[PDB]
Parts: structure tokens; C-alpha cells; sequence
RNA sequence: UUGGCGGAAAGGCCUUGGGUGCUUGCUGGCGAAUUGCAAUGUCAUUUUGCGUGGGGAUAAAUCAUUUGUAUACGACUUAGA
RNA sequence: GCCCUGAAAAUGGAUGGCGCUCAAGCGUGUUACCUAUACUCUACCGUCAGGGUUGAUAUGAUGCCCUGACGAGUAGGCAGGCGUGGAGGUCAGUGACGAAGCCUAGACCGUAAGGUCGGGUCGAACGGCCUCUAGUGCAGAUCUUGGUGGUAGUAGCAAAUA
RNA sequence: GGAAUACUGCCAGCUGGGACUGAGGACUGCGACGUAAGUCAAGGAUGCUGGCAUAAUGGUUAUAUGCCGCCCGUCUUGAAA
RNA sequence: GAAAUUGUUGAAAGGGAAGGGCAUUUGAUCAGACAUGG
């Protein structure tokens, strides 16, 4: 032969795993992480926009609005480790929010109609509160953006 | 932080300042020294023209052309204790020191541009009262430098110059004090004022 | 097409030229351990040749694995091939360099059809 | 909105090395702004960016990004230090370099 | 576009007159999504070749030959419509 | 105590260099920081040691499996292996539909000696495995024979009248 | 006279940020919490989401960049000599 | 029909040798993957 064929040949069952001992707990999210809270998001499609935090979902994400009337960002996912969690807040109290979860943002382009009339529904409960105090429209629809001589180390925020 | 840094070498200390400057080199940040020739160094002038002369007295036995080369204006000097601290043999030596330029007096492109000053490297913080010190324009001349009084000459006539155009620029500064004082006390001051501006 | 196998981690990817190899052209590259009693290599002077010692051995669990997942099998014909049939997830097959180009034409259909790995199919092969 | 930066800009100096060697594996960073340890704290684990430019286009794109994070802090003055997935130029020490506010705890 | 000033490397600076876009000084009407939870994103300026439409300008150096204020050879210095 | 004098040698030079003067100098003290092939934890290789295990039960019992510790090296000792000519045996082994040989910043395997493969070139023979055997591995020996460079288009080709 | 505080030490006190690793591969062990059924961070990582197609990535090679590297052989206490 | 050595073509680098080590940029090159309803 070209070769004397080995004396051996291994088992070609692949095995099973052991009983892997790994929970799965809940996330607590750190104590600036109010719902309401205005956010800074700071990475992918929206970098820069200023936002409001509606609710934690399942898969660790935060519910954000924007509000699209204000600054163009939708009803959204969003990571909370790329986000600047402001010392700003607005009231959620008349927002339903409820509806939303992962199942809801799942992927099953166009633009589903609710997507769009729960946009409006939600946003203009959140307009409707941010109009009460001055100003804070307009810093919605400004971006974030670090200027010369800012130390994130040391500013507020 | 700033694209270029401009340096008022006036009254600053060769080798602390030379000191600074290598290192702002090294990290990327373009440099140029001006009026050089107002540099100082510490110890009484005749040291340091002893001091030159040792260095005056170095050169290749076989061929003083290949020798140590003794260049003898203020801003060389300097150039010199600064490549002594920088690794000018490698490309990143090199680099480096592409990012700096040293001049005697202030030539034109710098001359309408803000410098700056070094404290760490300012003789009058760092030296001790009394101590003693030399002046490198002086110095220069004398181990041979040529331009010592065409640099004076050309300062002075800047210095004229300069000054009209600070007096000017203070004129109008007073101005817009005058063109404030209105708004100084108005209600918008005051909210900005809650904020500390 | 192969087992488990852990990730095939190979701790020192480069030759072991032998000294001066580089220096002088009736030197080969083949690995000589220097002998002489100065020389800078065999004392390990900093920023020589790394010499081979056993640190280097592989894995006792990813050694010999191709990158594919199969220790490879030198086959010259139909029935050293067929060698290999209940080892599949194991082995696969490399057809020795002198073998026809009309032969591994069989070879070729015989692996084909035991569901075999061939390292280097392709052989004397037309267009 | 003239400012479009969400990053504090950095210095590459060096690798990490002794008088007479160095280790290309760790990049020292000067985050600008930094004076001190205590600071450099901050910035820990946040990503950093070196950008490059290119001729051969990719992702149709002649822009090349080489991307890690800050590891831990460098001796007492905010100088920080950082490993890339792959391992800085060297012809980058004094370049620029780029560094986020993510991840972020604020 | 009206005046000026700048020669240290000035190649830049102030000033006059309108024209034009923007104006977040203020008040409204719209837009944004789906790039799917970060990867991937504003394009800066060098040269260099080609393309067009306009304005423009229309030579010299070398080889060779020659001089000998020059010369080992190159080089130097002359001369030739 | 520090500083000054005492203190003179031949290429131009050495607190390592630059340069430093309430030091970047001398004495002392307090903290922080940088960094070896060392120390601590973990993966992998090997070596050594201790243990389990063919009880009827497919494929290595010089094996599989579990555990701990250790790893510098000339001269030198032993061991496990790699490669070559020829011999007994066996793959009813490869081959003119292309053996061997050669070339190849092409591929894969081995810590390594090496092995394997593609493409090219070629043209009649040649492998693997168990063993046997030695005229068995080169960088050196002002080694042997042969072949070739740099030197170099260089020294030079100028005695004897033309 | 009654306190505070510093300094030092102890806690099987509670917690934030960052880094490297994830060997093993059914079960058998020691526990923990539970009234219980059960649950667990208890003899070594899982879960969720996303990216990649003349590509993400990895190997070789050339070059550049930072640091580092004297000529082997030999006799010798000592060799780049 | 090897090597030394050489011409040509093509690629690259070169401020007083060249060559080597660890690391990465950049270029060239090469891979390992494959099977899921139409
Ligand atoms: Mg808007
Ligand atoms: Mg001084
Ligand atoms: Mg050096
Ligand atoms: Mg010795
Ligand atoms: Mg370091
Ligand atoms: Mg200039
Ligand atoms: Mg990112
Ligand atoms: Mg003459
Ligand atoms: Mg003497
Ligand atoms: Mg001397
Ligand atoms: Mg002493
Ligand atoms: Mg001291
Ligand atoms: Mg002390
Ligand atoms: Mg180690
Ligand atoms: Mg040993
Ligand atoms: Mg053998
Ligand atoms: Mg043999
Ligand atoms: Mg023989
Ligand atoms: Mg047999
Ligand atoms: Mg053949
Ligand atoms: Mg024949
Ligand atoms: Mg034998
Ligand atoms: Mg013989
Ligand atoms: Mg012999
Ligand atoms: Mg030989
Ligand atoms: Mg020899
Ligand atoms: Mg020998
Ligand atoms: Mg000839
Ligand atoms: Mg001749
Ligand atoms: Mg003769
Ligand atoms: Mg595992
Ligand atoms: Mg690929
Ligand atoms: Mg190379
Ligand atoms: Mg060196
Ligand atoms: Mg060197
Ligand atoms: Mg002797
Ligand atoms: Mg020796
Ligand atoms: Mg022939």
C-alpha cells in the first residue's frame, strides 16, 4: 500500500456535554436607567440623538421613542451599554408601552401600519409632556456631540 | 490640542525648554520656537562661552569637514540641545523632528500668531533669585554668530508694528465693553448668570 | 465531514531555518543544532533563531488534524482507499503523487461514493 | 453642529517596553484631557479606534478602522494602555487615535 | 468692488460700496422609521496622467566641428547661419 | 560639611548622551509609578513518580484512564526517532494513460531530523510496512577532484633608431 | 469632667468599574436554599442577538516601521577579536 | 541537465555593508469551509 493503515481508528461518536451549570438571572440595570429617562445613544444608526428610555424588555434592550416627531428616531432597540444615561427626566405616566416587547420588534422594506399608528400614539403622549417645560423640544432634536475642551470624566451630563 | 504650538522662547531655559519640546515632538504635536535668540541659560555668560569653546575645539583630526559641526546662531543652539534628546538616527527620530522649526526673532508667518510661553521651562519661575545666567544671542556672537543686530533691527520695526495693532485691538475691545454695558445688566444676563456665564 | 476536535492551536508557525543558512548557499536550510563552542545560538544569545525543543509539540488532541478536522491517509489505489470507509469523520485521503491520471479517475468515484474526503482531488485532471 | 465628535481624541506613544524591549502586544495611549490615574479610570474597557486611509477600496470603502479597548491605566500621569485586535504599526506612534464613551456605566 | 498697509520667508492684513445664499433673535406647518441592539461612518490634500472651452506664448542645450586665457580623460574657455 | 587652591601629556570626547544651578548636583526622609526567562493562577508539550483498568463484553495492554512534581548545560553517558546503498519477507504495492530524477518567496503534516502533495520538466524504472546488512548522513580538515566568481574589460600588450 | 477624631488592626459586612481565561464533555462527589414540589453561583460557560460571501478571517511571502541581533569553526582561564 | 556563476524580462528596496529576531501596517498569494426549502 502507499502507507501501512493505522492500527487505532478513534470513536466517531461524538459525545455528550455535561450538565452545564449556568442560570440564566435577571439584568438589574444601574440606578440612572429610569423609564422616561433621556438618553444619549452613543453608537450605530442614531449615534448622537438625544431620547427618551420607555421600558427594559427581555432581551436586556431599552424601549426608546425618540420622539419621531421631534427628532426623526422611532419606537426602538437600543443596548444600554451604548448609552449616556442624562440627568434629565420626563414623565411616562400616560404612555401605555405595554405592548411592546421582543415579540413585537421580531423579524417575521415596508413599514407595518401599527408600527406606524403606535409611533403616533405614544409620541404624542411624550410631546405632550416634554412641551411643559422650555426647551427641552429643541434639546431633543439637537445631537450630542463632545466639543473642544470636554472631559466626559468630569461632565455631568 | 492645537494644530501648531508657537513658542516665545524668550526668557526660557535651553535645555529644560528643549526638554519639553522633544517630547511634544515625539507624541505628534507640531512645534515652532521663536525668538530664539532671547533664550537663556543658567550660569554667567563667560561659563558657557568656555562651555562653547570646548565644543569649538572638537573635530575630526583627519578632516575637520566630516567634524562635529559647530553651528553658531541662537535657534541652531538650541536645535542642538533638542536633537541631543530625540533618537535623530531613526526615521522615527527623523519624523519627529520634521515637526519643528526654530527661529531667530519672529519671521512673518508666525509674527501675527499667538504664542505661547513653557513654565516649566520660564528662567524667571525656575531659577533661584541671584543665580546667574547668559543670554544665547549674546552668546552667539559671540563664538561668531553674524545677525545679531540685523535681528534687532527687524524686531524692533515688528515691535512698532505690533504695538499699533494691539493698541488698535484694545480700542476695540473697550468698544464692545461700551457696546455690552446695555446687555451687561439685562434679564438674559441674569439667567446666564444662574449658570455661571 | 470530521469530529470534535478542539481549535487547532499551533504554537510556533515558522521553519527552524539552521544558522547561516541565510549566510552561505552550501548551507541548507534544514535544521542543524550549532555545536561550536562560541556560537550565539547554541548559548541563546538575545535576538537569535528560536531552536526547536518539545515546548513546541502540538496538542496531543489536535496533532496531525488538517485543517479540514481529518488526519490525512496516503491512498494508491481502490482498495487502500477503502481502508478509510467506517473512518470517514477521521480520515481523509491524499492520492500518492505517482498514481495514473486514468486510475484516479476510479479513486475519485469510489471515495465519491463511501462518502470519503480527498485532500487532493483535482488530479492529472483535464480542463 | 460644526462638531460631529462623540470620542476623546488620543495619542499612540509607544508599546509597552523596557529600556531595550518592547512589547507590541500592549499599546501606550495619552487620552487627552487625562492628567491622572484616577481619571484614566473612566475610560477603561472603553473601545478605541486607530483610522486609517488606503488605495485599495473594500467595503467600497478606502477607510480602514483597527479597533480594541483600554486595558488599565499607565503610571501617574492619565497615560493609559490598550491592546487592538490585531497590534498597532509603530510608524503610528504619535498619530491619533480615537477613543468612545462606550461601554458606558454613566 | 473702494481705499490703504505688509519685503525677515512680505504671498498676507485692515478698510469702502452694494449684490447674493444662510441666519437657532423669535412663531408656525411638514419630513425622518426597516441601516432592524455596536461593527461599517463627514471626506480632508498630494501628486500624475488623460478629457473638454477659453485665454495665452512660438526657444534652447548637448553631440560634432573650433579657440588655448583650459586640459591626464571628463571638465573649463572661445568661435561658427 | 559643601565649595576653592594644591591638580602637568600627547587624534577631537564623554556623569552613557543631551543638558541640568531653590537641580536633572550633594546629605536625608515620605509616597506613587516603570520593568526579567524570577514569583502567583491557568492552557499545552515532555520527563519522572503514584494509582485505576481487557471481569464475559471490536479498533493500540510496550495500551486507555486518573493524580502530583519537575524542565539551564560544554566535555561526556544513555534513550527515542529521522535519512541513505544493498538483502529475506509481504502489500498479487506505483508505473510509458508516464517510474526515478530535477525546478517551484504553491499546499498540508511533524518540536525536529524529515514526510506528504499540486503545477512544471522528464523518460524506465520505483515505493511502503516487518525485518537483515553496512564502503550509511558534511561547512570547515592551508581537505580531494572538478566546475565558477569578485578582481577586470583591469595590470598590461613601451628594449633591438622607422 | 464627658466626648470626638487620628493611628493601627479585625469582620465567614455590603457594593461599582476594568482586564486575562472558559481547560473538561452523559451520570456518580461535597454542599447550599427551600414547609414542600423543587431550585442553585455546589467535581472547569452558557444564554440572547448580530456580522461574513469574487468576503470576515487565517497561513505564507515582500517591504516598511519600533525595539533588539558582532563570524562561524577551533584551541583557550578568556575570541567579534 | 542540479549548484556556483550569467543575460534578458517582470516585482521591490537601497543617506558609509548586507543578512537575522519578535510584532504589526501595506501589497501579492493561498486556503479551510456545504447544504437548505424553491
Ligand atoms: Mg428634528
Ligand atoms: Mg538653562
Ligand atoms: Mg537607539
Ligand atoms: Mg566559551
Ligand atoms: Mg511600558
Ligand atoms: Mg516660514
Ligand atoms: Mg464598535
Ligand atoms: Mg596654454
Ligand atoms: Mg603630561
Ligand atoms: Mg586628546
Ligand atoms: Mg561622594
Ligand atoms: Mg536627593
Ligand atoms: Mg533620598
Ligand atoms: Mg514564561
Ligand atoms: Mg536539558
Ligand atoms: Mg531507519
Ligand atoms: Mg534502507
Ligand atoms: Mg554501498
Ligand atoms: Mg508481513
Ligand atoms: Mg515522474
Ligand atoms: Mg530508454
Ligand atoms: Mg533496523
Ligand atoms: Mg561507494
Ligand atoms: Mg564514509
Ligand atoms: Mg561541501
Ligand atoms: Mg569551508
Ligand atoms: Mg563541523
Ligand atoms: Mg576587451
Ligand atoms: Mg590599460
Ligand atoms: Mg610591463
Ligand atoms: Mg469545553
Ligand atoms: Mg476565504
Ligand atoms: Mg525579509
Ligand atoms: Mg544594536
Ligand atoms: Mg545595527
Ligand atoms: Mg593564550
Ligand atoms: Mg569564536
Ligand atoms: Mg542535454
Amino acid at each position: 500500500s502507499a502507507q501501512k493503515a493505522p492500527k487505532w481508528y478513534p470513536s466517531e461518536d461524538v459525545a455528550a456535554l455535561k450538565k452545564t451549570r449556568k442560570a440564566a438571572r435577571p439584568q438589574k440595570l444601574r440606578a440612572s436607567l429610569v423609564p422616561g429617562t433621556v438618553l444619549i445613544l452613543l453608537a450605530g444608526r442614531f449615534r448622537g440623538k438625544r431620547v427618551v428610555y420607555l421600558k427594559h424588555l427581555e432581551d436586556n434592550t431599552l424601549l426608546i421613542s425618540g420622539p419621531f416627531k421631534v427628532n426623526g428616531v422611532p419606537l426602538r432597540r437600543v443596548n444600554a451599554r451604548y448609552v449616556i444615561a442624562t440627568s434629565t427626566k420626563v414623565s411616562v405616566e400616560g404612555v401605555n408601552v405595554e405592548k411592546f416587547n421582543v415579540e413585537y420588534f421580531a423579524k417575521e422594506k415596508e413599514i407595518k401600519a401599527e408600527r406606524v399608528e403606535d409611533q403616533k400614539v405614544v409620541d404624542k403622549a411624550l410631546i405632550a409632556e416634554i412641551k411643559k417645560t422650555p426647551l427641552l423640544k429643541q434639546y431633543l432634536s439637537a445631537s450630542f456631540s463632545l466639543k473642544n475642551g470636554d472631559k466626559p470624566h468630569m461632565l455631568k451630563f | 490640542v492645537e494644530p501648531v504650538v508657537v513658542i516665545d522662547g524668550k526668557g526660557h531655559l535651553v535645555g529644560r525648554l528643549a526638554s519639553v519640546v522633544a517630547k511634544q515632538l515625539l507624541n505628534g504635536q507640531k512645534i515652532v520656537v521663536v525668538r530664539a535668540e532671547e533664550l537663556n541659560i543658567s550660569g554667567e555668560f563667560f561659563r558657557n562661552k568656555l562651555k562653547y569653546h570646548d565644543f569649538l575645539r572638537k573635530a575630526t583630526a583627519f578632516n575637520k569637514t566630516r567634524g562635529p559641526f559647530h553651528f553658531r546662531a541662537p535657534s541652531r543652539i538650541f536645535y542642538k540641545a533638542l536633537r541631543g534628546m530625540v533618537s535623530h538616527k531613526t526615521a522615527r527620530g527623523k519624523a519627529a523632528l520634521e515637526r519643528l522649526k526654530v527661529f531667530e526673532g519672529i519671521p512673518p508667518p508666525y509674527d501675527k500668531k499667538k504664542r505661547v510661553v513653557v513654565p516649566q521651562a520660564l528662567r524667571v519661575l525656575r531659577l533661584k533669585p541671584g543665580r546667574k545666567y547668559t543670554t544665547l544671542g549674546k552668546l552667539s556672537t559671540s563664538v561668531g554668530w553674524k545677525y545679531e543686530d540685523v535681528v534687532a533691527k527687524l524686531e524692533a520695526k515688528r515691535k512698532v508694528s505690533s504695538a499699533e495693532y494691539y493698541a488698535k485691538k484694545r480700542a476695540f475691545t473697550k468698544k464692545v465693553a461700551s457696546a455690552n454695558a446695555t446687555a451687561a445688566e439685562s434679564d438674559v444676563a441674569k439667567q446666564l448668570a444662574a449658570l455661571g456665564y | 465531514a470530521s469530529l470534535p476536535h478542539p481549535k487547532i492551536v499551533k504554537k510556533h508557525t515558522k521553519k527552524f531555518k539552521r544558522h547561516h543558512s541565510d549566510r552561505y548557499h552550501r548551507v541548507a536550510e534544514n535544521w542543524r543544532k550549532q555545536k561550536g563552542i562560541d556560537s550565539v545560538v547554541r548559548r541563546r544569545f538575545r535576538g537569535n533563531i528560536s531552536q526547536p525543543k518539545i515546548g513546541y509539540g502540538s496538542n496531543k488532541k489536535t496533532k496531525f488534524l488538517s485543517p479540514s478536522g481529518h488526519k490525512t491517509f496516503l491512498v494508491a489505489n481502490v482498495k487502500d482507499l477503502e481502508t478509510l470507509t467506517m473512518h470517514t469523520k477521521t480520515y481523509a485521503a491524499e492520492i500518492a503523487h505517482n498514481i495514473s491520471a486514468k486510475n484516479r479517475v476510479v479513486i475519485l468515484a469510489r471515495a465519491k461514493a463511501l462518502g470519503i474526503k480527498v485532500t487532493n482531488p483535482k488530479g492529472r485532471l483535464a480542463l | 453642529a460644526e462638531s460631529h465628535r462623540l470620542y476623546v481624541k488620543g495619542k499612540h506613544l509607544s508599546y509597552q517596553r523596557s529600556k531595550r524591549v518592547n512589547n507590541p502586544n500592549v499599546s501606550l495611549i495619552k487620552i487627552e484631557g487625562v492628567a491622572t490615574p484616577q481619571d484614566a479610570q473612566f475610560y477603561l474597557g472603553k473601545r478605541i479606534a486607530y483610522v486609517y486611509r488606503a488605495s485599495k477600496e473594500v467595503r467600497g470603502s478606502k477607510i480602514r478602522v483597527m479597533w480594541g479597548k483600554v486595558t488599565r491605566t499607565h503610571g501617574n500621569s492619565g497615560v493609559v494602555r490598550a491592546t487592538f485586535r490585531n497590534n498597532l504599526p509603530a510608524k503610528t506612534f504619535g498619530a491619533s487615535v480615537r477613543i468612545f464613551l462606550y461601554p458606558s456605566n454613566i
